């Protein structure tokens, strides 16, 4: 395990799927809060039903 | 443009991510987008200019 | 390179 900067680790998994990098740093805040967001409704969705 | 920056604590440098070999840092290397204010966690150095030599033709 | 070749 090589350590690597999360924002970073996900600036090349962006990188990965043909969006330049920089999408990710000019957006880092808007990114994390719709993965917080999105996760958080994980809770929820596993609640609802078995 | 493809690479991770990286310092020695004095210089700043790009290499290729998956075998430690040292470039300065230029305008070919690089790609600009927008400014300072957005990016998280953005240092300064310098960026050279590989026009630079023919700039004092 | 053109604004460069200006000078
Ligand atoms: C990195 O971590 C330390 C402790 O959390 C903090 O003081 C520093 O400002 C952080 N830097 C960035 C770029 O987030
Ligand atoms: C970079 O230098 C400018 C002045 O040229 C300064 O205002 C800014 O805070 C510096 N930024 C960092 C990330 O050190």
């Amino acid at each position: 395990a090589l350590q690597i900067p999360f924002a970073m680790q996900m600036a090349y998994r962006f990188n990965g799927i043909g969006v330049t990098q920089n999408v990710l740093y000019e957006n880092q805040k808007l990114i994390a809060n719709q993965f917080n967001s999105a996760i958080g409704k994980i809770q929820d969705s596993l609640s609802s039903t078995a | 443009r493809e690479g991770v920056f990286v310092s020695n604590g004095t210089h700043w440098f790009v290499t290729q991510r998956n075998f430690y070999e040292p470039q300065i840092i230029t305008t070919d290397n690089t790609f600009v987008s927008g400014n300072c204010d957005v990016v998280i966690g953005i240092v300064n150095n310098t960026v050279y200019d590989p026009l630079q030599p023919e700039l004092d033709s």
